[PDB]
This record gives structure tokens, C-alpha cells and sequence, in this order.
């Protein structure tokens, strides 16, 4: 984040001291400068290093859901009225590998919801400005059924109620992880299938725990339905906040297929290029 | 006037918010307060009440007074266990409704070590040892006391006293569990066997009844508020 | 200069080198040709502090007991080997001591020592580079997402090989549910030349016979299950395929040797009997 | 009550914007942090960590282990490059892919020196001289030693030292570079001769394969974060 | 929170604003400035810089080169003026179009003195006095020496030093002066006759020319800042 | 009085005489009739300092044996010549030791003294302006846009001619790919006679005999490819048409004296062979 | 290190200077000529490489002559031809 160093003039050198020569199987790289191996003048260095910071480098509203509503009527069948989106960054893959280049993290959360609403047909009248009830559902919680029974009351769910052509909506969230930070990564199973037991019993998914359970978000339409459909899309825009990343990793070469780090397509993202060839 | 720019998070309304806002009622008179009885600061005060644990739900006993009472006998000497429990404070049908569990189904995470009183509710004539053992999670659940005993676990002495307190440390990976059934944050299991067995006089009822009561410590929390699944309305 | 005042309770709401010799318990190592030793992240492996100590009973410190060297299978290194990968502590379940508290505990902490070794003559040639990642997932053989089965993602001292290329499971009936880590993509999906970010070493035989490396505990949590999660994951990939004098067929054997250190283990129970392959 | 005035920019949403907003799950415990091992502050930590090359991207080798392989031979003295390189750490192919190139492709613009690491991973009794050379933009990319030579170079001694750091220095006419193929803002070329030749003795593989790796300087920095693509996502 | 009240003026977009809006790229490193000749920090710094009049615009001399010169000759005298200028600097077109008057039209309001610089391209036999003349606006513009004489005025001898610079004062009702063609804020006239004759010798040109360069005084100052009318784009 | 505050971190988001004598390693210039010298933007030419130095590695400073007078070659100024134009340091690149080290480079950087000589008699009549250019861009003769070419945007110590009139190049099958410099236009769309905005100085044969600039190196970068770019661009225009005694058919020779000042250059290599027009 | 050039030697059996005395600039004491001198320095004090030729078991030998040998290298030799002395 600070200053860089400035660099040194060097002159010409005959010695017995050879930095140039080193020994990578140590698995330590070396800290050459070019002083080192070139003569160099005096540079009295004003780049600095603000912007490669972890807080900068996470510090972006990041879209990882588009959740979709309507308020058609309850008769209707194919509109769904309220919908549940599981918490996860990985249904986008930009801020997924942005983490992902790193195994452990911790920090506070933005969260910023954009909400655009349309019509879907014409000749049906129009409608009056829209509420939304977006309704914090962490595990455990009693999750909606219908988009008006009693989950909505949020008596201890957290909720907002969004007017439609507000300012996007937004909250902050602490870190909260059961661990003492996000396991972007977990090389195991959170059951140990134990000799004698059916092969059904004890099977779980590799590199699935409650570590990133985080629970949903129930969005809604609170108003009754108007004569014609109206179709809604949440958007939702997270912000690491006093991020700190431990054990960096090299970051993802070919396309995710689903959350785990298992790949399928795309495993050639190399181009043809000569050896010899600028 | 003053310049100013209207940031992004205007004009919404986040439940969650503190605002001022304007009186409606100016000048009111309040009541002054008085010095009741019983006042609490605290949700985990509650929670660190001892509340009856409904262990026993099979179908003729559950939502019944019976659902709270386990039943001890003067058999032989077995190394099956009396009761089993998953230590899952708020998603665990038989401690979810305990007063910890009613609690702790308002939030989302929770961390600390917790209390399980049992009380045997027998003659003052019997006489017996019992084995309280509390399992960390990953193994295989104890299905005998020669398994239950290499957890951590209290001999309990029916004697003068008779209640005994087992507390179940705080032994997690993560730094708070969840209040779901979930793999990567189970909690363990609680178990009861017969250490010796209960013995009776003649003249005297061969089968007691033991109540199970569950508390937090004083290093239990809870954090990150959400409304609970034990309360839903209708139309 | 600017003002700035939080206006909120919650602080989440506040805007943004050669001659080495190495003895633990009963078992001592020496090296003549070593290319010096990496310390992971320069911590040295250490015990659980009071102000980080999640669990309350007392736990049990096997120390030399337990805190030895064991030497794993020896592997083969040919012209067609691709690498292999091992699983900390997965590799030394069956390992004396160590194992019996590993199964006996609910939890389990442990850094280690991890030596390879892979002597070859002055007119042999390759490259080994010896990876050490905290959570070393690896890509399935499946269609379906995280299917890997306990069985095989717990291989024991044997370990793993990488692959050449992917192959997909499409055995519906009886789906083989196990890895198939590719080595240029070190079985993660992320480029192999790039897992120097990783703590490592590089075995290059005209330099050095051996590798070591100390890893600490590293997790999310001060403690966790042994059983259940895999804390480190050793892998070795040939960067320099093996050769010898052009006779072909050589083969030379690379041995893998590791000491957990600063063992601690909480919630002591009957034993853990995992389900085998 | 206080007179205000709403200035443009108010109800926007900037994803860079850096604002207060109200909390959702206020008075959470919040779980306090252990000390794990590697912390990271600055991607530039993990620019300046030296990661191999994929020199070698011909069609049969791109894309598999070999492409990070570049094979030298004890033929006769000859003066062609060995391996030639184009100075765009973030747009080259064979740079592109490295971690320095990974980060870069998160940033606009770059500045700072650069060092290339070659490894010898021939036999012990192998020797040879190499000259790794960089030659800044301007002229024709040097297609033979002795055009090399007049550029910055270091000629390698392979010997009980099988590595060699070649440190490119930053001459640049702007203070910043591009992370895109670009005319103003090219860096240069990167070459490699035999200086002499490999020699072995009998017994020994007349074919050797040296490793590439790069990294930053302590001098690197970047700046205007952006998109990189390396990834992207179907419908 | 805080009661607000939002004044008029709220979500509007000023131009001319001077508002703080968040950073698109946060952490920029920004290469540092280095002293590079020639900073301008002020328009009237380029204003004060003399530059070529247009004065010869007539058919054939405008848009060429020919155009900036006036040709002197040896004839007899005469009181008809060399040249006639309209203290215009900004609507005249043989001033909109020097550097001067490019400045003024990017402004509404300008006040201060001028400058004229007369120089003589002539040989160096060649003699002669001139008369450049500046007349206040009110009367009649001057059509012979004689009225000229009676205004602001230098007697120009051509001599060793070839160059001649008038100041015309500021004089004006108004503090300040539009920069259109205006009556109630005419400039004034500027005039050049022969003093005496143009003399040559034999063997050298009969005809010469002179080249008119404007500036303005340390005391010249513009306000209002416009759109110029010297640029326009199609479709 | 108001109040400001600050709130935001990055500052980007805050609210708004005739008798002289040049001498330079072996080369020396008298002058008699001169009309002083100019030194561009007050800036004497000089090294870079070790504050602003982008490369690192040693420059080197031919000094005396660059830091010299070259003469171009000599131009005539007639009734009708419009100008000419010359590039730096494009007119030097075949010049003794100093184009060696510019096409030896990568990077160069130089100021320079240039020295317009024009004699004529005490009969003779007209004015020259010489005008340094920072970036004297000049304008094509094609309907696609910056598409002059190499070979012709550096003629070298030649230079180029100003136009009279702008001509179109309307040749698809070999189209010219020149500049078309007109002369009151400046070259580049913009009046000649504001072109005195330059550093600048008239010869009036009258007056003067030569005109002296010393040009700063002027650029973006604090140093720069030569053979890329060109620093500087002197402008020569007829202000005043030659003339003589009526006789006609008048010529007298314009001659250019150049001398790189401070010369740096970094980033050594194998020569640089441009393409020939 | 001369200059850009740079020679690196790990089997040298050390390095001679000629009657031990080490190259310098002429002397105000002893010059000869009046008219300033020119000093390329590194422009042309630099190492220049010169044609390989080839030892076999039948080579006799090979000579070259200074600073015949460099007449034809940078801007040493175009100093060499260009100057008198
Ligand atoms: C006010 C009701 C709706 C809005 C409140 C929703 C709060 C949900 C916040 C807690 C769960 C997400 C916490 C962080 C997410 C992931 O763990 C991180 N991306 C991990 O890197």
C-alpha cells in the first residue's frame, strides 16, 4: 500500500559476490533489483503499491444473483410470486475467482440490491408503484411456502421493504462465519461414513460443510396483484469491507462447473505460440 | 441551500435501520417507571435457565406430560444406552422446543458450552450408577457405554443428591455452530447408560422415571437475529 | 483532508543448507545433498494457545509418541509418471500412535515435517517439484458436482497419481467416484506452473537428493476433525520428466517421509472405524 | 428542519462508491480472528512470488506438462535464440497465464522491473553458457546472438549453480505500461542464445530441459483495477 | 437518521458544479508528474504572446500567407491610411483569428491594454516614418493623417530598429468591453499613415512590407467563459 | 468564508546581442548580425535527474563526440519557396557518432541548439520564422486518416517543403502516403501567424543573419524511443518574400546547424536498420 | 563491467596488467596536443567481440594487431577515423 523503495545508482562491478546466480530448489525467490545485474542511476520512486491492496482489489460491488418475481395473480401457475435464493458468491464467476485467489477470508459484506420491473403484456391495464419485502432467512428459519403466510412477518427475520424507483437498497452485514474465517475451500466432509453402516448412510459431498451455510433470501412482491403481470429481477451487488485473505492460491485457469473446484470443459485455455517466436 | 448529494441507499426503508423520526405525540407526559419484579437485559439470561427437556417422544408420548419423563428400571445390568441426543441445540426435535432451543431459534449462530441436569425422580430406596457422556462429532455414534466412555462423561451417584450436571465443553472447528442440522457444524452426542444398574428393596417401585433439563454456561452467544420457524400464520 | 464520522452501531456498517540432520521422538533424519528447507509461510508448527483454544476439556499432547517420522510406500518415479498427491493427516491414518489418537479424538491439530527423498546418480536428469497447498481439493471423474466419495478422497499412505488428461466417469450403474486430478491443471482447474504459490521445493538432481518441508496448522478453525477434513495436501509433479544415459526404462524410487508435530487432540471417545474402500 | 439541497449524484448507485449503510444483523458476536498462517496485504505479494512460464506452446505441447519445458541439446555452436519472448507480461500468451500476468490482467496499467529465473535441470555433468537477453522496444527484435549482445544481457554460467535471475530493468518512456498488446506502450523482447554450446560426456542424455519462471521486482506496482479475461460465464 | 429537508436544486446536474463524487478506481497508484518545460497557468499568459495580425484580407490574400503582410511602397506622400483597424480584438475578423482573439472567444466580458507590434521587412536601405494611431471610438473613424494625428499616437522612424509597438490604452465608459461587434462597447480605431515617405535608394526593392503582430498588457483580463463560434461539428 | 470537507480517499474525487560565439566539442559557431537567442520555455537543456530516471540501467553520455554541430544540408530561398520543415531527432539520425548511439538504443533523449543561417545583402528584402514545434504533427494528403507513412514522416536532414494550396492524393492503386503541409495553415489545421505561440525567432535581412533556439528536451516521458518519435519539429516560413533590387530570380541558401545537447541513451543493443523510403 | 558489456569468468587464471600498470588518460603534464580532446567513454569503452577462429591439433597460432582490430566496432572505430590522433 506505501511507497516503494527508491533505486540506487550502480556503477560498474568486478567482485566475487554473484546475485545473479542462485538456486530456485530452495523454493525461495530470489530478491534481485536491477542494480544488481545493470548499471542504473538514481530514481527517486513515487509509484506506490494503494491500489494492489487487498481492501482495493475486493473493494467493488460485485452482482451474484439476479432473482426473479412476479405479481401476476394466485391463480396463476407459471408465475412465481416469491423466490428463494440460496446465499452464495458462486452462481457468478468474476468475484468467485477474485476470492477463489485465496483459501481463507474474512470480512464485513455490502450488500446492494438493484431491482428493474417490467410489464409483460399491454392490454391488461397498469400497475402502481411496487414494494418489495426481501426477508433474511438464515438456517434453520421457517422458509416461505406461499408469498403471504406468517414467514412474512418477520418478527426476528430480518427484512426490507424496497419502494420500487428508490435508490438501490442497501445493508452491511459483519463477518459472520462459525469459523474464524470463510473456508473458500474445505478438503474434506462433514460426515465420516464409519464401517458396518449402509453405503446410503454416510455419504455426503466432497468439500461440502456448513461453513458456507449462510442461509436465503426470500424475495417478494407486497402488493396485491394489479389486472396484468409484472415481472421483477432483484439484483445483488456484494462488498468485501476490511478484507483480510490468508494462503494465496493460483487463481482459476478454466471455466467453474459447479461450486466445487471440479472442471469438465475448456481444459485447453493456452493459445499455439513458436518458441522462438516474439 | 447547502449543497448536497444524494447518496445510493436513499429514499429505501431497511427494517433493520436507526433513524430519528419525528414525535407524533410532542410533549407527552410519560409514565414514570417502576421498579418491577424480574427484569432481563439479556436473551441469554433465559437461555441459561434449566428448562424440562421432552426426551422422550415416541408416538403414545409425545405432547403429552410423558414426553419429559425417561424411564429407569432394576433390569440386569446392559450396556445399551438410556437415551441418546444429537447435539444440536435448535434444529434437534427434543431440545428445539427446550427454552435454549426456542432461543436460539431466533438466531443463526451460537457458541458456548452447554449444561444437561439430570434428576432422578426415584424412591429414596434405590440406589444406582449412571454414565453421562457427551461424544464429539466425526466418529461413529456411541451404540454401547464401552464406546460412550472414551468421550467425555460424568459417573453419576443416585444418592443424597439426586441431580447431576453434565457440562458439555465447547469443542468446535468453527468459531460458532449453526442452529440447523448441518454436517460441517454438528455438534455431538449426548448418551445415558447404566454404569452398575438400579437397585431396589422389596416394597418398593422397580421402575423411576428421570427428568432431563438443558442450560447454556456463561460463555454462550448467539448472533446474526432471524425469525424463527416455531411460530407461522395462516391467510 | 476530509471528515469522515460513522454514523452506525455495528463496525460492519463503518465504510472500507546441504548437511542437515533432523531428529524427532525416536527418529532421526540425515541429508548431505539437501536444497536447505522451507518453513510454509514462516510459521513454525505450534500449540493451540489459551487465547485461541475453542475446545474446554483437556487435551492430550501424545509428543514423542506421536510426533515422529513415519516413512510412507515408496513410489516410483519413470519417463511416464505424471505425479502424485498425498493428504495431511489422511496419509497417516495407520501410523503407530498418531493414528489411534486420530481416531480416538473428535479433534485433532497437527503441523509436520515433510522430507522426500529422491537419490539419483551425477548423469541422471528431472525436476521434482514438491507442493505443499492448505485444502488441496481435487476435480472429480463425474458429471455430478462434488461426488467424490470419502473412500477414495482418503487414500492413506498410498496417496494418488495425476493424470495426463481428463476422462470422464460414464458408468451410471457403478460410477467409480474418484478423483481425476490432471497435472498440468494440478487437478484443481488452475495452471500447474502457478502452484509455486504454494510453500515448495524443487528436487533438481544435479542439485539436491531431497526435499523439506515444515508445514503449521493451517485452517479456518484452531481445531477441527481429522476424520473429516484433510488439513494439507502434498503433491509431487515431475517439471522435469526423468532420464538416464538414453538406456531408457531407468526408474528411481522417491520416498516420502512425515512427522506430525505439536500433535493436540480433543474429545476423546471410543475409536473412529472409517468405512473402506 | 435543516435546509438541504439534493446535488447531482444523489440516488446513484456506484459500485465504487464508499458509504455507510445500516447494519442487518446488529449486535452480532462477531467471531474474533485467529492467527493463520499467510496473510496477504497486496496482490503484489503475490506478483513478486515466481511462478513457471509455459515457454514452450507449440501444438503438441500447449496445454499438457511440456509447454513449461524448454528442451536445450550439445549440438554445434549456433547463434539462433533458443526461446524468444515478447516483454507483455499481461497480453503474451506465455506470460499471460503466469501469476504476475494473472494479476496483471486485473489492472490496466503496470510499472516496475521484472525478473526471469531460468532453471538447468540437466545432469550434474552437463555444462554449458547461455545468454538471456532484453532488448527495449524500438529496433527489430534481435534474430541472432550478435544482435543480442548489444542489449541488456547476463551470460550463464551452468555449473554447481543450476539457476540463473535475469532482471529486467524498467525503461519505459511513459510511467506506465498497458496490460493490452499496444504499439506506444510495448516492453520489448526477451531472448535466449547458446553462449558457447551444452557440452556433456558419454553416458549422459544429449537432451536437457530448462524450466522458465517470472516475477516482479520490489519496484512493480499496477493500477486502475478492471475485468480481467480469463473468465467468463454462459447465459 | 439525521432529519433532512431537501432544498430545490436537488438532482439537478450544474456543469459548472464543483461536487465530490467517488473514485471509479480506488488505490491508483498515479505516475508522478515531471518538470516539463513550458506550463501555462493562466489563458492570458498565451494572450500576452504576440502573434501575426491577418491584416491583408482581401480577396486574393486571404487564406494564404499573404494575408499577414502590407505592402509599403516609395510613392510621394499621401494622408490615406496604410491600414484601418477596428479595436474589435475578439468580432474583428482580421483579430478573432490571432491567439489573442481565439482567447477572447472563449470568453464573454475582456478589459485591459493592447498591444500592436509593427515590424519592418523591408532592406536596410530603406527609410521612412510612420504614424500608427488609435482613436477612441465617438467620432468619425479617420480618413486622413490629420484626423489620426489628433487621437493616441506614435511616430514610427524605421531605422536600426525595425520594430515599432503602440499601446492602445484601455479607455473605455465601461469597466468592461463585450467581445462581439457592439456598439455600446466599440473598441475604437486603429490607423497607420506615412509620417514623411517611404524612402530607397537605387538598386533596391521599391516595395516592402510590414507584418502586424497583437498582444495583450499585463492589465488585460476576461470573465464569463463561452462556447467559441471558430469551431463547429456536422451531424 | 465556507467549509470543505473531504469524503472520499482517493484525491481524484475532490472538487476542483548580435556578436556571439557556440562552442561544443570540436564545433564552433560565430555570429555577427544575430538577433540574440532564444531559449525555449526558459528550459536549458539538461540530464536526467536521478528523481525522474524510468530505466535502470546505466545510460551512457557520448558527450563531446554527439554533443556537436552537425550541418544539414543547405536549402535556397527563392521568391517562391513556402517553407520547409525538419524533424527531431529524425534530421540527425545519419549524423556521426549521435545517430550510432540513437539507432544503438531503445531510448534516447536530447536537447538541442539549432542555428538558422541566412545572409544576404544590405539590398536584399524578407523575414523568415523559425518555430520549434514540440510534436509537430503534420497533416496527410489522403482521405484516411494519420496515414502517412514512415519512410516519408522521416525525410531526414532533407526535411520536407511547405504547400501552397492542399492537394488530395486521390492515387487508390499507390497512394502517396506523404505529408501535405500547408503553409499558412502551419501544417496542422492551425493559422501560421499564431504559430508565434512557439519558441520562435524572425531573421529580417535587415536585422539579422541567423537565428539561434536551444531547445529542453520537451516531451510526456523523461525519456523516449528516438526512432519512434520526434522530439522536436523546425518550422522555416517565408513571413516577408525574398527580394533584390528588381533584378528577379533572386536564390539565397538557408543553412541548418544542429547540436544534440545532453545526450542520454539507454537500453544498448543491436542496431536499429529503419525501413528507406 | 565495461560500459553495457558485462564478462563473466568462473575458470580464469587470474588477470595480468601489463607492467602493472593499469590504462589511464594523458596527463595535462605530458600532452602533447593543445585542441581539447573527445572522451566517447562508454560509447566506445566497451567490449566488442571479435570474429571466433577455430583451434585445432594443426593451428600454429593467430595474431591480431591493436587498434587495428577494432576499426571496424561502433563508435570506437568511427572516433578512430574521424580524429587524427
Ligand atoms: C435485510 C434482509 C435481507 C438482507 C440481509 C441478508 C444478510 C445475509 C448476510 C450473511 C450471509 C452472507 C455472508 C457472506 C457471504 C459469503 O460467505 C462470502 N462471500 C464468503 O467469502
Amino acid at each position: 500500500a506505501n511507497n516503494l523503495p527508491d533505486t540506487q545508482s550502480s556503477g560498474p562491478a568486478h567482485s566475487k559476490e554473484t546475485p545473479a546466480l542462485t538456486a530456485v530448489e530452495t523454493g525461495a525467490t530470489n530478491p534481485l533489483v536491477p542494480s544488481d545485474t545493470v548499471q542504473t542511476r538514481h530514481v527517486i520512486q513515487k509509484r506506490t503499491r494503494s491500489e494492489s491492496t487487498v481492501e482495493s482489489f475486493f473493494a467493488r460491488g460485485a452482482c451474484v444473483a439476479i432473482i426473479e418475481v412476479d405479481n401476476d395473480a394466485p391463480t396463476k401457475r407459471a408465475s412465481k410470486l416469491f423466490s428463494i435464493w440460496k446465499i452464495t458468491y458462486k452462481d457468478t464467476v468474476q468475484l468467485r475467482r477474485k476470492l477463489e485467489f485465496f483459501t481463507y477470508s474474512r470480512f464485513d459484506m455490502e450488500l446492494t440490491f438493484v431491482v428493474t420491473s417490467n410489464y409483460t403484456d399491454a392490454n391488461n391495464g397498469h400497475a402502481l408503484n411496487q414494494v418489495y419485502q426481501i426477508m433474511y432467512i438464515p438456517p434453520g428459519a421457517p422458509i416461505p411456502g406461499k408469498w403471504n403466510d406468517y414467514t412474512w412477518q418477520t418478527s426476528s427475520n430480518p427484512s426490507l421493504f424496497y419502494t420500487y424507483g428508490a435508490p438501490p437498497a442497501r445493508i452491511s452485514v459483519p463477518y459472520v462465519g462459525i469459523a474464524n474465517a470463510y473456508s473458500h475451500f474445505y478438503d474434506g466432509f462433514a460426515k465420516v461414513p464409519l464401517a458396518g453402516q449402509a453405503s446410503t448412510e454416510g455419504d455426503s459431498l466432497y468439500g461440502a460443510a456448513s461453513l458456507n451455510d449462510f442461509g436465503s433470501l426470500a424475495v417478494r412482491v407486497v402488493n396485491d396483484h394489479n389486472p396484468t403481470k409484472l415481472t421483477s429481477k432483484i439484483r445483488v451487488y456484494m462488498k468485501p469491507k476490511h478484507v483480510r485473505v490468508w494462503c494465496p492460491r493460483p487463481p482459476r485457469a478454466v471455466p467453474y462447473y459447479g461450486p466445487g473446484v471440479d472442471y469438465k470443459d475448456g481444459l485447453a485455455p493456452l493459445p499455439e505460440k513458436g518458441l522462438t517466436t516474439y | 441551500g447547502l449543497p448536497v448529494l444524494n447518496t445510493p441507499g436513499s429514499n429505501q426503508y431497511l427494517t433493520a435501520d436507526n433513524y430519528q423520526s419525528p414525535c407524533a405525540i410532542p410533549e407527552f407526559d410519560v409514565t414514570p417507571p417502576i421498579d418491577i419484579p424480574g427484569e432481563v437485559r439479556n436473551m441469554m439470561e433465559l437461555a441459561e435457565i434449566d428448562t424440562m427437556i421432552p426426551l422422550n417422544l415416541t408416538n403414545q408420548r409425545k405432547n403429552t406430560m410423558d414426553m419429559y419423563r425417561v424411564e429407569l428400571n432394576d433390569a440386569a445390568h446392559s450396556d445399551t444406552p438410556i437415551l441418546c441426543l444429537s447435539l444440536s441445540p435448535a434444529s434437534d426435535p427434543r431440545l428445539a422446543h427446550t427454552m435454549l432451543g426456542e432461543i436460539l431459534n431466533y438466531y443463526t449462530h451460537w457458541a458456548g458450552s452447554l449444561k444437561f441436569t439430570f434428576l432422578f425422580c426415584g424412591s429414596m430406596m434405590a440406589t444406582g450408577k449412571l454414565l453421562v457422556s457427551y461424544a464429539p462429532p466425526g466418529a461413529e455414534a456411541p451404540k454401547s457405554r464401552k464406546e460412550a466412555m472414551l468421550g467425555t462423561h460424568v459417573i453419576w451417584d443416585i444418592g443424597l443428591q439426586s441431580s447431576c450436571t453434565m457440562v458439555v465443553p465447547w469443542i468446535s472447528n468453527t468459531t460458532y455452530r449453526l442452529t440447523i442440522n448441518d454436517s460441517f457444524t454438528e455438534g455431538g452426542y449426548i448418551s445415558m447408560f447404566y454404569q452398575t444398574r438400579v437397585v431396589v428393596p422389596l416394597s418398593t417401585p422397580r421402575k423411576m422415571d428421570i427428568l432431563g433439563f438443558v442450560s447454556a454456561c456463561n460463555d454462550f452467544s448467539v448472533r446474526l437475529l432471524r425469525d424463527t420457524t416455531h411460530i407461522s400464520q395462516e391467510a | 483532508n476530509y471528515t469522515t464520522i460513522n454514523y452506525y452501531r455495528d463496525s460492519a456498517s463503518n465504510a472500507a543448507d546441504r548437511v542437515m540432520q533432523l531428529t524427532l521422538g525416536n527418529s532421526t533424519i540425515t541429508t548431505q545433498e539437501a536444497a536447505n528447507s522451507v518453513v510454509a509461510y514462516g510459521r513454525w508448527p505450534e500449540y493451540i494457545k489459551d487465547s485461541e483454544a475453542n475446545p474446554v476439556d483437556q487435551p492430550t499432547e501424545p509428543a514423542v509418541a506421536a510426533c515422529r517420522f513415519y516413512t510412507l510406500d515408496t513410489v516410483t518415479w519413470r519417463k511416464e509418471s505424471r505425479g502424485w498427491w498425498w493428504k495431511l493427516p489422511d496419509a497417516l491414518k495407520d501410523m503407530g500412535l498418531f493414528g489411534q489418537n486420530m481416531f480416538y479424538h473428535y479433534l485433532g491439530r497437527a503441523g509436520y515435517t515433510v522430507h522426500v527423498q529422491c537419490n539419483a546418480s551425477k548423469f541422471h536428469q528431472g525436476a521434482l517439484g514438491v507442493f505443499a497447498v492448505p485444502e488441496m481439493c481435487l476435480a472429480g471423474d463425474s458429471t455430478t458436482h462434488m461426488f467424490t466419495k470419502y473412500e477414495n478422497a482418503n487414500p492413506g499412505e498410498k496417496g494418488g497419481e495425476f493424470k495426463g488428461s481428463f476422462t470422464l466417469d460414464t458408468n451410471a450403474t457403478n460410477p467409480a467416484r474418484n478423483f481425476c486430478p490432471v497435472d498440468y491443471l494440478f487437478g484443481s482447474g488452475v495452471l500447474a506452473g502457478n502452484a509455486f504459490v504454494y510453500p515448495h521445493q524443487i528436487i533438481n538432481l544435479r542439485t539436491n537428493n531431497c526435499a523439506t518441508l515444515v508445514l503449521p496448522y493451517v485452517n479456518s478453525l484452531s481445531i477441527d476433525s481429522m476424520t473429516k477434513h484433510n488439513n494439507w495436501g502434498i503433491a509431487i509433479l515431475p517439471l522435469a520428466p526423468l532420464d538416464f544415459a538414453t538406456e531408457s526404462s531407468t526408474e528411481i524410487p522417491i520416498t516420502l517421509t512425515i512427522a506430525p508435530m505439536c500433535c493436540e487432540f480433543n474429545g476423546l471417545r471410543n475409536i473412529t472405524v472409517p468405512r473402506t474402500q
